[PDB]
């Protein structure tokens, strides 16, 4: 404001701010069982197969 | 337990089944003469090597054949990818891990 009072008038401003980011982590899970991991590479022999 | 001679009450689940294992006990204590003396000396578990679980029995009406396993997991005979899992009389064990919930960190 100018403004003609008893008080002495006042000054420009200026504010700066330091803001940053925030890591996160994010799991998952899978078992998958050694009885069935080979066979996809298995043998190759029967019609059950 | 039937080498041993211990009590009933202090394994009650086994003993019922321990006399239908085996004899009464005379079938095997015939082939060491010395578990009257070997408990004396206390030499008995200086003796003993652990070696297991068992993997495979071939057997015959003399000779039976055992094929253990050590080291590790021992691959199984029925099924190929498949494991031995080592198996125990619920009597023998005894947990220590266990209280009331009331913590300790896992390993």
């Amino acid at each position: 404001i100018a403004h003609g009072d008893g008080r002495r008038p006042n000054k420009q401003r200026q504010y700066i701010v330091m803001k940053a980011c925030n890591k996160h982590h994010i799991g998952a899970e899978i078992e998958l069982a050694a009885a069935d991991i080979e066979l996809l590479f298995a043998e190759k022999e029967t019609p059950l197969d | 337990f039937m080498l041993s001679g211990m009590e009933a009450a202090k394994a009650p689940q086994t003993h019922k089944v321990a006399g239908v294992w085996y004899g009464s006990g005379s079938g095997l204590a015939d082939f060491i003469p010395n578990l009257s003396e070997l408990m004396d000396t206390g030499e008995f578990h200086t003796l003993l090597t652990p070696v297991g679980p068992m993997v495979q029995s071939v057997h015959s009406t003399f000779v039976t054949k055992v094929t253990s396993a050590m080291k590790g997991v021992g691959l199984a005979r029925d099924e190929p990818r498949a494991h031995v899992g080592l198996t125990l009389p619920c009597d023998m064990l005894v947990d220590l891990d266990e209280s009331c919930p009331m913590r300790e960190p896992a390993g």
